[PDB]
C-alpha cells in the first residue's frame, strides 16, 4: 500500500505497507493484465519487478547543503516519518537543515573546567625562566583545549549521532522488510505457476533455477541501498556536527583564551623582575587567539567510521567476480583467480605464459589448449548485470566462425567468436531471442582492449574495443538467458595472447573503460605499432603518424647517407642503449638510433639539425624517448628539448619546434 | 617568404608593373582605377564596387532591405585616400595572416596555381585567352598593357558587409561550372565584422563573457577566398541547388537561401547536410568535365596570342589540373589524383578547417545567426596580430577567446546600427483568446529541411561482378590529414607571368546571370491554441526605463504588461525580488539574490531509468513550455517515460526504402570468379551498411541536431534574459537610495554581472550535456533501429539468394560447398554496429578527458613552473616573475622553490591588473605542494608568519605557517578577516604531514565555505558568505615574513591559481597528476635516488625497523623493535626515523645517468651494515610460499636471484619491491613473515595474490626515509 493511516486503519489486515512507488505502479498497471500462462511472461514479469524494485531503492540524489555535496536518499521520509509534511524528503531536507533529523536537538553542555592561574612564586624568577614558565603554561592550555575538543566530540557522538544511528539502523530493518515482502511476492508467484500452468516441467525447472540467482541479485540491490543511506547519515551527521556543535565550542574557548589572556596579561604587569620591554614582550608572546583551538578536521570525523568490519565486507562483495592473475615461478607457471571467490580454474596444463601489456598473458594453441571458470554467477539469470574485458592479442587468420570464450549450455548463454579479420559477440536467451553483433578490425596480430557491459537495470549492452564506444545496444528483448556455471576459454583454430581476463557482476562506463586502458597502458613502457614492448637490439622499421602506411628508406646524398620517406630501401632501425643489461625501452631513457648498413652506423644531428647516419661509436648523441599516456604507443624522441619532426617538401626528419605537434609524433613496427 | 613583397601604400607613385592603374572588363566604359599587386596574378583595388556590375551602380540603400539578418549601409566608407590606404593595409594584413597558416598557404598556392583555362577560340586546335580574364594596366608612359589574373580583391558593395564572389563568364559557357574558371573579384571589406553568440564552447572555456563575439575577418577572408578557388576550378555547385525549407508551419521560418556551394565551403557539419550519392554526382560530373578539358588539351597544335611555347602551357595546364602525360604526350584524367584534387578543393579547403587552424571562436553551423555589425581595425598591431588576431598573446585578450569579445575588449569594436532593423522580416504568433500576439524575427525561427534533398539509390538493386572493387571509407578531416596534405604539396612550382598580345583598350564583358530568388513572404500572421517557447521566452523581455518591474511566474500576465517579466523561476525567488528591500539589508540581499540564482540555474535532476539519458533538467520545463504541461515534474516524468521526443518542435520524416537486392552475375566453371563474385558480395553489403547508416545520421544532423541547437540558444537567451532582469531589478533598488548610501556600499554592478555571467556559463554547459544526450539517444533510438530492421530484411533477403546461388554451382565447386554455406549463414546472421564516432568526430571521449584536464592545468590564472633554466609563468598571461637571489632550487627536480627567513629570498609574481583579485563575488582556487620543517625551538610557538601574501591595505588572501599549521586567510576591504586553518599535531609516532610533502588546496567559493585541502581530502572549511570585497594584492609575494626563527625555511612547488572554485573530484586528479606516478618517491615526497641511503619502514608495523641477524649465506633480515623515540619537551615527540640499517638503490637497468627511480625499474638493493655494503640476495630453492631473504657478500652473490623490480602505485609515499631473478621469473614481492618469534624479511608470490590491496595486503608496503635536515634527528 501507500499510506500508513490506511494500512492501520485496514481492519481486514490484508495489505501492507511500502515506499516503492514504481514497483507499486507498476503492480498497479498490470492490474488487469492477462494471466501469465507461460515461462516468457514469467520471464518479462520478474524482470520488470526487479527493475521496478531495484529503481525504487538503490536510487539517490545528490544535493547541496551548507555542508557540501550529500547523497541525499528520498525514501527515508517515507521510511522512518522523517518530515512527511512537505511535498518531499529532500526539500524539507534543505528548508530544514541536517539537525532536523532527529528529536532532541539542543544537548551540548560546556564541560567543567578549570584552569590553574600562573603561579605568585613566579614573581621573583628572571626573564629567561619566567619565559621558559610561561612557555609551559601555553603548551598545557594548547593540550587543555584538545582535550576539551575531545570531550565536545565525545558529547556530539554520544548525543547527537545516537540518533541517527538510530535513523541508520531502522531504515536498514526497513530495507530488509521491504526486501522480504518483494521476496514473498516472488515465489508466491512462482509456486503459482508451478501449481496452475500447463509449462513444461523442464521450463519450471529452469524457472526455479533463475528465480534463485534473481533472488541474489535483489539481496544485492537490497545491500546496496543498504550502503546509501549508511554513508547519507553519516555525512549528515558530520555535517551537524560541523553547524551545530563547532561553533558552541568555539565560542566557549573565545571566552576562555580572553579570560586567560587577561590573566597572563595582568600577571606579567604586575611582575617586578622584568623591564617594561620585556613585559610588552611576554605580553604579545604568550597570546590565545583562534589559531589555537581550530581543531577541526574532517577527514578525522569521516575516518572514525572506517573499520576492519567495513573493510572485510568491501573485499567480500567486491564486484570482481573473477580476475585472472598468472606468473611465472621456477619450475612452472602459475595461474588463477586473484578475485577472492570460490571460482575454480581447469586449465590444460600445456598453456605457455608470455609477457603481455602488463603482466603475463595465456598463450593458447587453439586447438588443445581449454580453460574452465567455474562460479556460480557465470550461470547468470534473467536480471544480473555483468561485465567482461581483458586485452586480445590475435595470432590467426582464419575465417571460419571459431568460438574463442563464453558460457553457453545448450545453445543458451552468451560468446564470443573469431570470425573474419574482426570477433562476433552473442547472446541467446531461452526464449529464442538473439543479440548478435559483429565487431571489425580486432583480429591483426595487435593488442586490444575488449570490454562488453551488459546492464540490466538500464538494458543497455556496451562493447568498446580498445578505447572507443564500438556498440550501444538494447537488450530489452533479451530475456533468462541461464547458462552453465562453465565459461570456457578455448579460442578455436587461432592461437592467440589472452591477458588480464576479468568478469564483474556490475556494468561497467565508458570512464571506467578509458581509466583502465590508460592505467594498464601507462606503466613507463614504449610501446611499438603493435601494442607489444619495444625493446633494445631489435631490428624495427620506423614510421611517423602522419604517415603510418610510408615507411622510411635510406638514400646517399652529399657523400653522406640520410633517411627520408617519398611522397628506395627501407631503412632498418634499431635502439641501443649505454648499459647491456637493458633489454626492453622505457619512457623517459636515452637511446642511440643504429641503422644496419653492412656496417652498422649510428644517428646523429648535424648543424642544420637534420638527421647524419655516423660511423663513430662514441660521437653520436643520446636522445630521449617520451610519449603522450592519451596515445597508447605513438612515442617521442627529443634530444635537448627539441624534438625530431619531418622536414619541409625538397622528405627527411628535422630537429625544429617552429611546426605543428603531429610531426613529432612517431612509431616503430 | 612574406605573402606581399613590399610595404603598399595607397598614396605610392604607379608604376606599371605592381601599382598602376587598370581598367577592368565592363558593360560600357569606366575610367581606369588605381590598383595593387599584391602576389603572382592577385590584384587588389582599394575601391568600392560600382563598375563590376552595371546594375549596382548606387551606393544608396536599396528600396528593399536584404533577405540577410545582419546588414549594414554608409556612402562615406572607403571615399577617402586615407581610408582606401586603411583597406589595401587591412587587406594585405588578412593576406598574409591566411598564409602565415599551412592551410592557408595551400589555398593561396593553388588560387595562384589555379589559371583561368583559354577557351575563347572557336578553332578547336588553338588556344586563346578569354578576353574577359585579363585585366589592362595602363604602363606609366601612356600605354597600356594586357595582363591574365586569378583573383582580384575589390571593396564591398552597396551593402559593406556583403562579401561575395563574381566574375564575367564567357560568350555562352559557364566558366565556374565547366572546369575552365574565370577572374574573381570579391567585395571583401576588411574594417567591419559580424556579431554573433556562441554557447557550444563553455565546455571547453567555462568563463566565456557576455554579449556578442566577433569574427575574425581572416576567417571570412579564407571563406570568400576558397569560394572563389572554387570559381577559379570551375568545380562551383549550380547555384540553382537550393536547399529547400519547409514554411508552412508556424513554428517553421518565413524562408531561407543557402546554396549547396555554401554548405560544401562551411564544412564540419555543414558539408555532411549532402548525401553521399550527391556528392558522387558531383564528383563524376566535375570528372567528366575534367576529362573534357584534357581532350580539348589533346587535340591541341599551337597557341594564339602569346608567344609561349606549346609545351610550357602543355604543363602549365597539367600542373593545374594535375593531368596524367604518356610518352606520347596525351593527356588523360587519372580517376585517382581527380580524387585527390576535388578532396583537397571541396572537403580540405573548408572554413572549418580554417577555423581549426587559426584556434579562434566561429560560428559552427550557418543557421547560427550573426547578431550585430561591428566595426574594426586590424593593420595596427597592438589591435590586431598577423599569428593571433585579435586574441594578443601574453595579454588578457589571449585567454578565454576574450580578444574577441565586444563587452570586454571593447576598445576593438565600435557597435553600428543594423539596417535589418528589428520585426522587418518577421512571423506573427498569436494565442487565441484577447488573442495575444508577439513578434519573432525571420531568422530567429526554427529550420527544417525539405526531404528532396535527402535523395539514395537504396531501393535500386545492384548487379555483383567477380572483378566488382570495393570503394574506401569516407573518412572524416581531421589535422591529421591535413598535414599529410601538407607535406606532399608542392609549393615551388609557381605560375610564368608571360607576355599576351594586347587587348582592347576597353574590355566588353557581362557578369554571369545568376538565379533570381523570390523573396519568401513577409508580415504572415498565425494563431495558435497554446503558447510556445516563441511566446514563453517573449514573456522573458522587459524594457529599459524608470518604472519598477516585478518578476511573476504568469506568463500571461507578463505578456499583457511590459513592466512584469516571467520567470521559471520558484515562487521564493518572485517573492525575494518582488519585495521591497531597505537599504540596511541590500548587499544581504542581493547576495541572497545571487545564492538563489546560482542554485535554481544550476539545478539538475539525475536518473537512471532511462539508458543512455543520465541528468535533467527540470526548469527546461517551464523555461520555454518545452513539450507541454506545466510542472516541471511532470515535465520530468514525461521525458523518463518518452524520450528525446518530447524535445523536438516536430517529428522528423525519416523515410527508408527496401533495400535493392543484389543478383549475381552466373559465372560457369570458374571457381576463382565464384568465390570472388559472393565476397564481393558480402563486402558490398557492409558497404550497403555503411551507407544506410551515413544516411540516417545525415538526416539527423538536418532534421533534429539543428533544433535541439536551436533549443539551446533559446535557453541561453532565457538564461540571459533572467539575468538581465534581474539585474535592472536591483539597479532600480540600488537608485532608490541617497547618494550618501550608494557610498556607503561598494557596490560595483561590474561584479554582479561577471558572476551572473559565470553561474549561467555552468547552468549552459549542464543545458547543452543535457541536450546532447538527448539528441544522442534520440538517433540511436529512433532513428538507427530502422534501418538496422530495413538491413535485417536485405540480409535474410541476400542470405536466400546466395543460398541459391551456391545450390545452382553445385558443379563447379566440389567439397567447398558447406564452407560456403556456413560462411554466409555466420556473416549474414550477424549486426554491424552503429558506432557513430565514425561518421561524427563530435562524440569522442579521448577528446573529453584531454579537454577535462586541459580545463584543470589551462584556466589557472597563474601556472608558476621552472623551465629551461628560468621560473616563469606558463599560463596565458606570463605574468612577471622577480626572483630574489637566495632562491634555491632542487639540482635532482629544478622544480622546487626553496624560500628562506630572509629578505633578498622571495618570489614577486607581478600580475596583469586585469587578473588581480578585486571582486565582492568571484570564485578563486589556488594549489600548491608545501613541504615544512619540524618545528625545534619554542619561540615557534605563536608565531605566525606568512609565506605567499597577497594582501594590500589590510585586505586580500594570504596563506600563513604557524607551529603545526597552516593558515589560509581572507580580509575585504572592511577589514574583517576569515581565516581556515589544517592543524597537525607534532606529538605523534609516525606522521603524514610534518616535513612531508604536502598538496595544500584552497577553494574560495564566495556564496559558499573557503574549503582547505590537504594532500587531496577535504581538511577544514570555514563561512566566508558575509565577507564584502577582496581587494588582493596587486603583487604576489614569496617569503617568509614574520618568522622569528633565524633557520626556518619552506619548501614549495607547482603554485596554480584558478578562477573557479576546484570540486573534489577536479583536486583529487590534480593530486594524482601532479604526484608523478611515473617517478618513485621517499619518505619525504622527493624522487626516489640511486646511491643514496635509505632507512626503511614498514607500513604494516611501523614500531619495527629493519636489520640482519647475521651476514652470509644462512643469514637472514627481520624486524625489530622498538622504534625509540626522539622528544623536546611541549614541542616535539616523534618515533625515531633514523634507526636500524640502511638501504642503496644501485643501477642494474637504468640506461641513462639521472638518479631518478621511475616505475618497473630492475635493480640491485644494498644493505649498509655496520657502513659496509651487502647485496639484498637470496635462494630461490628453499620451499615455502615464503623464501627468506639474505644479506650476500657482492662478490659472493653468483647465480642466486638478486634482480629487484621497483613498483610505485597511487598513497604514503611507499615502494613495493618485486624480486625477480636472470630468467624473469616473479619469484615475489618482499615483505615480512613470521618464523617462531622472528619477522623475518621474506619475498612471496602470496601478495602478488592479492589484489583487492588495503588491509591485510599492505604488509608489502615499504618506504625509504633518506636523511634530511627537516628532521634534524641526530643518527
Amino acid at each position: 500500500s501507500s499510506d500508513f493511516l490506511k494500512v492501520i486503519s485496514s481492519k481486514d489486515r490484508s495489505l501492507v505497507y511500502s515506499f516503492l512507488d514504481n514497483t507499486i505502479d507498476y503492480l498497479d498497471s498490470i492490474k488487469y493484465d492477462g494471466p501469465i500462462d507461460t515461462d516468457k511472461k514469467y520471464y518479462l514479469w520478474l524482470k520488470e519487478i526487479f527493475r521496478n524494485y531495484s529503481f525504487d531503492m538503490t536510487e539517490t540524489q545528490e544535493v547541496n547543503t551548507l555542508c557540501g555535496f550529500n547523497k541525499v536518499v528520498p525514501w527515508l521520509g517515507k521510511a522512518l516519518n522523517i518530515l512527511n509534511t512537505g511535498n518531499s524528503f529532500i526539500e524539507e531536507f534543505k528548508t530544514l537543515g541536517p539537525i532536523s533529523l532527529i528529536n532532541k536537538k539542543e544537548n551540548i553542555t560546556m564541560p567543567k573546567i578549570e584552569i590553574d592561574e600562573i603561579p605568585n612564586s613566579m614573581l621573583n624568577l628572571s626573564f629567561k625562566d619566567l619565559s621558559e614558565n610561561l612557555f609551559n603554561i601555553f603548551s598545557k592550555n594548547n593540550s587543555y583545549f584538545e582535550k576539551i575538543y575531545y570531550d565536545f566530540l565525545d558529547q556530539w557522538w554520544t548525543q547527537y549521532y545516537s540518533q541517527y544511528f538510530d535513523l541508520i539502523c531502522m531504515a536498514k530493518r526497513s530495507v530488509l522488510a521491504q526486501e522480504s515482502l518483494i521476496k514473498k511476492i516472488i515465489q508466491k508467484k512462482l509456486s503459482y505457476l508451478i501449481g496452475n500452468s500447463n509449462i513444461s516441467s523442464d521450463n519450471l525447472a529452469l524457472m526455479n533455477l533463475t528465480t534463485t540467482n534473481t533472488l541474489r541479485d535483489i539481496s544485492n540491490e537490497s545491500q546496496i541501498a543498504m550502503n546509501n543511506v549508511n554513508n547519507f547519515l553519516n555525512n549528515v551527521a558530520i555535517c551537524v556536527f560541523q553547524t551545530n556543535i563547532y561553533p558552541k565550542f568555539i565560542s566557549f574557548m573565545e571566552q576562555c583564551i580572553n579570560n586567560i589572556n587577561k590573566n597572563t596579561r595582568e600577571f606579567i604587569q604586575k611582575c617586578t623582575n622584568i623591564t617594561e620591554n620585556e613585559k610588552l614582550q611576554l605580553i604579545n608572546q604568550n597570546i590565545f587567539s583562534s589559531l589555537d583551538f581550530d581543531f577541526l578536521n574532517i577527514e578525522n570525523l569521516k575516518s572514525l567510521f572506517n573499520s576492519e568490519t567495513g573493510l572485510l565486507i568491501k573485499e567480500e562483495t567486491s564486484p570482481y567476480e573473477l580476475v585472472l592473475y598468472a606468473f611465472q615461478e621456477p619450475g612452472n607457471n602459475a595461474i588463477g583467480d586473484a578475485s577472492g571467490k570460490n571460482t575454480s580454474i581447469e586449465y590444460s596444463k600445456d598453456i605457455g605464459l608470455v609477457y603481455g601489456i602488463n603482466s603475463d598473458a595465456l598463450y593458447l594453441n587453439g586447438s588443445n589448449q581449454s580453460i574452465s571458470f567455474s562460479n556460480d554467477f557465470f550461470e547468470n539469470g534473467l536480471t544480473n548485470s555483468f561485465s567482461i574485458y581483458f586485452w586480445l592479442r590475435n595470432l590467426g587468420k582464419d575465417t571460419i566462425k571459431s568460438k574463442l570464450i563464453g558460457s553457453k549450455e545448450d545453445n543458451c548463454g552468451w560468446e564470443i567468436y573469431f570470425q573474419d579479420t574482426g570477433l562476433v559477440f552473442n547472446m541467446i536467451d531461452s526464449n529464442g531471442n538473439e543479440k548478435n553483433i559483429y565487431l571489425s578490425d580486432v583480429s591483426n596480430n595487435s593488442w586490444h582492449y575488449i570490454t562488453i557491459s551488459v546492464d540490466r537495470l538500464k538494458e543497455q549492452l556496451l562493447i568498446f574495443i580498445d578505447d572507443n564506444l564500438v556498440a550501444n545496444e538494447s537488450i530489452k528483448e533479451i530475456l533468462n538467458i541461464y547458462s552453465s556455471n562453465i565459461i570456457s576459454l578455448l579460442s578455436e583454430n587461432n592461437p592467440s595472447y589472452i591477458e588480464g581476463l576479468t568478469i564483474l557482476n556490475k556494468p561497467t562506463t565508458s570512464q571506467e573503460v578509458l581509466s583502465n586502458y590508460f592505467k594498464v597502458l601507462n606503466n613507463s613502457y614504449i610501446r611499438d605499432s603493435s601494442e607489444e614492448r619495444l625493446e633494445y637490439n631489435k631490428t624495427y622499421q620506423l614510421y611517423n603518424y602522419v604517415f603510418s602506411e610510408n615507411p622510411i628508406y635510406e638514400i646517399k646524398q652529399n657523400n653522406n647517407i640520410y633517411l627520408t620517406i617519398n611522397n628506395l630501401q627501407v631503412s632498418k632501425f634499431k635502439l641501443l642503449s649505454i648499459n647491456p643489461n637493458k633489454q626492453y625501452v622505457q619512457k623517459l631513457d636515452e637511446v642511440i638510433i643504429s641503422v644496419l648498413d653492412n656496417m652498422e652506423k649510428y644517428i646523429d644531428i648535424s648543424e642544420d639539425n637534420r638527421l647524419q647516419l655516423i660511423d663513430n661509436k662514441n660521437n653520436a648523441k643520446k636522445m630521449i624517448i617520451s610519449n603522450d599516456i592519451f596515445i597508447s604507443n605513438c612515442l617521442t624522441l627529443s634530444y635537448n628539448g627539441k624534438y625530431i619532426c619531418l622536414s619541409m617538401k625538397d622528405n627527411w626528419m628535422i630537429c625544429n619546434n617552429d611546426m605543428s605537434k603531429y610531426l613529432y609524433l612517431w612509431s616503430f613496427k | 617568404m612574406p605573402f606581399v613583397n613590399k610595404q603598399f601604400n595607397y598614396k605610392d607613385p604607379v608604376n606599371g608593373v605592381d601599382i598602376a592603374y587598370i581598367k577592368i572588363p565592363n558593360a560600357g566604359q569606366m575610367q581606369p582605377v588605381k590598383a595593387f599587386k599584391i602576389h603572382n596574378k592577385i590584384w587588389v583595388i582599394p575601391e568600392r564596387d560600382t563598375f563590376t556590375n552595371p546594375e549596382e551602380g548606387d551606393l544608396n540603400p536599396p528600396p528593399e532591405a536584404k533577405q540577410v539578418p545582419v546588414s549594414y549601409y554608409d556612402s562615406t566608407y572607403l571615399s577617402t585616400d586615407n581610408e582606401k590606404d586603411n583597406y589595401l593595409k587591412g587587406v594585405t594584413k588578412l593576406f598574409e595572416r591566411i598564409y602565415s597558416t599551412d592551410l592557408g598557404r595551400m589555398l593561396l598556392t593553388s588560387i595562384v596555381r589555379g589559371i583561368p583555362f583559354w577557351g575563347g577560340s572557336t578553332i578547336d586546335t588553338e588556344l586563346k585567352v578569354i578576353d574577359t580574364n585579363c585585366i589592362n594596366v595602363i604602363q606609366p608612359d601612356g600605354s597600356y598593357r594586357s595582363e591574365e589574373l586569378n583573383l582580384v580583391i575589390i571593396g564591398p558593395s552597396a551593402d559593406i558587409i556583403q562579401f561575395e564572389c563574381k566574375s564575367f563568364g564567357h560568350e555562352v559557357l559557364n566558366l565556374t561550372r565547366n572546369g575552365y574558371g574565370s577572374t574573381q573579384y570579391i567585395r571583401f571589406s576588411p574594417d567591419f565584422t559580424f556579431g554573433f553568440e556562441e554557447s557550444l564552447e563553455v565546455d571547453t572555456n567555462p568563463l566565456l563573457g557576455a554579449g556578442k563575439f566577433a569574427t575574425d575577418p581572416a576567417v571570412t577572408l579564407a571563406h570568400q577566398l576558397i569560394h572563389a578557388g572554387h570559381r577559379l576550378y570551375g568545380i562551383a555547385i549550380n547555384p540553382n541547388r537550393v536547399f529547400k525549407v519547409n514554411t508552412n508551419a508556424y513554428y517553421e521560418m518565413s524562408g531561407l537561401e543557402v546554396s549547396f556551394e555554401e554548405l560544401r565551403t562551411f564544412g564540419g557539419h555543414d558539408a555532411k547536410f549532402i548525401d553521399s550519392l550527391q556528392e558522387n554526382e558531383f564528383r563524376l560530373y566535375y570528372y567528366n568535365k575534367f576529362k573534357d578539358i584534357a581532350s580539348t588539351l589533346n587535340k591541341a597544335k599551337s597557341i594564339v596570342g602569346t608567344t609561349a611555347s606549346l609545351q610550357y602551357m602543355k604543363n602549365v595546364f597539367k600542373e593545374k589540373y594535375l593531368l596524367s602525360e604518356d610518352t606520347s604526350g596525351k593527356f588523360s584524367v587519372d580517376k585517382l589524383k581527380f580524387d585527390k584534387l576535388y578532396k583537397m578543393l571541396t572537403e580540405i579547403y573548408t572554413e572549418d578547417n580554417f577555423v581549426k587552424f587559426f584556434k579562434v571562436l566561429n560560428a559552427k553551423t550557418f543557421l547560427n545567426f550573426d547578431k550585430a555589425v561591428f566595426k574594426i581595425n586590424i593593420v595596427p598591431k597592438v589591435n590586431y596580430t598577423i599569428y593571433d588576431g585579435f586574441n594578443l598573446r601574453n595579454t588578457n585578450l589571449a585567454a578565454n577567446f576574450n580578444g574577441q569579445n565586444t563587452e570586454i575588449n571593447n576598445m576593438n569594436f565600435t557597435k553600428l546600427k543594423n539596417f535589418t532593423g528589428l520585426f522587418e522580416f518577421y512571423k506573427l504568433l498569436c494565442v487565441r483568446g484577447n488573442d495575444l500576439c508577439i513578434k519573432v524575427n525571420n531568422w530567429d525561427l526554427f529550420f527544417s529541411p525539405s526531404e528532396d534533398n535527402f535523395t539514395n539509390d537504396l531501393n535500386k538493386g545492384e548487379e555483383i561482378t567477380s572483378d566488382t572493387n570495393i570503394e574506401a571509407a569516407e573518412e572524416n578531416i581531421s589535422l591529421d590529414l591535413i598535414q599529410q596534405y601538407y607535406l606532399t604539396f608542392n609549393f615551388d612550382n609557381e605560375p610564368e607571368n608571360i607576355s599576351i598580345e594586347n587587348l582592347s583598350s576597353d574590355i566588353i564583358g557581362q557578369l554571369e546571370l545568376m538565379p533570381n530568388i523570390e523573396r519568401f513572404p513577409n508580415g504572415k500572421k498565425y494563431e495558435l491554441d497554446k503558447y510556445t517557447m516563441f511566446h514563453y521566452l517573449r514573456a522573458q523581455e522587459f524594457e529599459h526605463g524608470k518604472s519598477r518591474i516585478a518578476l511573476t511566474n504568469s506568463v500571461n500576465e507578463a505578456l499583457l504588461n511590459p513592466s512584469r517579466v516571467y520567470t521559471f523561476f520558484s515562487s521564493d525567488y518572485v517573492k525575494k525580488v518582488n519585495k521591497a528591500t531597505e537599504a540596511a539589508m541590500f548587499l544581504g540581499w542581493v547576495e541572497q539574490l545571487v545564492y538563489d540564482f546560482t542554485d535554481e540555474t544550476s539545478e539538475v535532476s539525475t536518473t537512471d531509468k532511462i539508458a543512455d539519458i543520465t541528468i535533467i533538467i527540470p526548469y527546461i520545463g517551464p523555461a520555454l513550455n518545452i513539450g507541454n504541461m506545466l510542472y516541471k515534474d511532470d515535465f520530468v516524468g514525461a521525458l523518463i517515460f518518452s524520450g528525446a521526443v518530447i524535445l523536438l518542435e516536430f517529428i522528423p520524416e525519416i523515410a527508408i526504402p527496401v533495400l535493392g537486392t543484389f543478383a549475381l552475375v552466373s559465372y560457369i566453371a570458374n571457381k576463382v570468379l565464384t568465390v570472388q563474385t559472393i565476397d564481393n558480395a558480402l563486402s558490398k553489403r557492409n558497404e550497403k551498411w555503411d551507407e544506410v547508416y551515413k544516411y540516417i545520421v545525415t538526416n539527423w544532423l538536418a532534421k533534429v541536431n539543428t533544433q535541439i541547437d536551436l533549443i539551446r540558444k533559446k535557453m541561453k537567451e532565457a538564461l540571459e534574459n533572467q539575468a538581465e532582469a534581474t539585474k535592472a531589478i536591483i539597479n532600480y533598488q540600488y537608485n532608490q537610495y541617497t547618494e550618501e548610501e550608494k557610498n556607503n556600499i561598494n557596490f560595483n554592478i561590474d561584479d554582479l554581472s561577471s558572476k551572473l555571467n559565470e553561474s549561467i556559463n555552468k547552468a549552459m554547459i549542464n543545458i547543452n550535456k543535457f541536450l546532447n544526450q538527448c539528441s544522442v539517444s534520440y538517433l540511436m533510438n529512433s532513428m538507427i533501429p530502422y534501418g538496422v530492421k530495413r538491413l535485417e530484411d536485405f540480409d535474410a533477403s541476400l542470405k536466400d539468394a546466395l543460398l541459391k546461388y551456391i545450390y545452382d554451382n553445385r558443379g563447379t565447386l566440389i567439397g567447398q560447398v558447406d564452407r560456403l554455406k556456413d560462411k554466409v549463414n555466420n556473416t549474414l546472421s550477424t549486426d554491424i554496429p552503429f558506432q557513430l564516432s565514425k561518421y561524427v568526430d563530435n562524440q569522442r571521449l579521448l577528446s573529453t578527458f584531454t579537454e577535462y584536464i586541459k580545463n584543470i592545468i589551462n584556466t589557472s590564472i597563474l601556472n608558476l613552473r621552472y623551465e629551461s633554466n628560468h621560473l616563469i609563468d606558463l599560463s596565458r598571461y606570463a605574468s612577471k616573475i622577480n626572483i630574489g637571489s637566495k632562491v634555491n632550487f632542487d639540482p635532482i627536480d629544478k622544480n622546487q622553490i626553496q624560500l628562506f627567513n630572509l629578505e633578498s629570498s622571495k618570489i614577486e609574481v607581478i600580475l596583469k591588473n586585469a587578473i588581480v583579485y578585486n571582486s565582492m563575488y568571484e570564485n578563486f582556487s589556488t594549489s600548491f605542494w608545501i613541504r615544512i620543517p619540524k618545528y625545534f625551538n619554542s619561540i615557534s610557538l605563536n608565531n605566525e608568519y606568512t609565506i605567499i601574501n597577497c594582501m594590500e591595505n589590510n585586505s586580500g588572501w594570504k596563506v600563513s605557517l604557524n607551529y603545526g599549521e597552516i593558515i589560509w586567510t581572507l580580509q575585504d576591504t572592511q577589514e574583517i578577516k576569515q581565516r581556515v586553518v589544517f592543524k597537525y599535531s607534532q606529538m605523534i609516532n609516525i606522521s603524514d604531514y610534518i616535513n612531508r610533502w604536502i598538496f595544500v588546496t584552497i577553494t574560495n567559493n564566495r556564496l559558499n565555505n573557503s574549503k582547505i585541502y590537504i594532500n587531496g581530502r577535504l581538511i577544514d572549511q570555514k563561512p566566508i558568505s558575509n565577507l564584502g570585497n577582496i581587494h588582493a594584492s596587486n603583487n604576489i609575494m614569496f617569503k617568509l615574513d614574520g618568522c622569528r626563527d633565524t633557520h626556518r625555511y619552506i619548501w614549495i612547488k607547482y603554485f596554480n591559481l584558478f578562477d573557479k572554485e576546484l570540486n573534489e573530484k577536479e583536486i583529487k586528479d590534480l593530486y594524482d597528476n601532479q604526484s608523478n606516478s611515473g617517478i618513485l618517491k621517499d619518505f619525504w615526497g622527493d624522487y626516489l635516488q640511486y646511491d643514496k641511503p635509505y632507512y626503511m619502514l614498514n607500513l604494516y608495523d611501523p614500531n619495527k625497523y629493519v636489520d640482519v641477524n647475521n651476514v652470509g649465506i644462512r643469514g637472514y633480515m627481520y624486524l625489530k623493535g622498538p622504534r625509540g623515540s626522539v622528544m623536546t619537551t611541549n614541542i616535539y615527540l616523534n618515533s625515531s626515523l633514523y634507526r636500524g640499517t640502511k638501504f642503496i638503490i644501485k643501477k642494474y637497468a637504468s640506461g641513462n645517468k639521472d638518479n631518478i627511480v621511475r616505475n618497473n625499474d630492475r635493480v640491485y638493493i644494498n644493505v649498509v651494515v655496520k657502513n659496509k655494503e651487502y647485496r639484498l640476495a637470496t635462494n630461490a630453492s628453499q620451499a615455502g610460499v615464503e623464501k627468506i631473504l639474505s644479506a650476500l657478500e657482492i662478490p659472493d652473490v653468483g647465480n642466486l636471484s638478486q634482480v629487484v623490480v621497483m613498483k610505485s602505485k597511487n598513497i604514503t609515499n611507499k615502494c613495493k619491491m618485486n624480486l625477480q631473478d636472470n630468467n624473469g621469473n616473479d619469484i615475489g614481492f618482499i615483505g615480512f613473515h613470521q618464523f617462531n618469534n622472528i619477522a623475518k624479511l621474506v619475498a612471496s608470490n602470496w601478495y602478488n595474490r592479492q589484489i583487492e590491496r588495503s588491509s591485510r595486503t599492505l604488509g608489502c608496503s615499504w618506504e625509504f626515509i633518506p636523511v634530511d635536515d627537516g628532521w634534524g634527528e641526530r643518527p
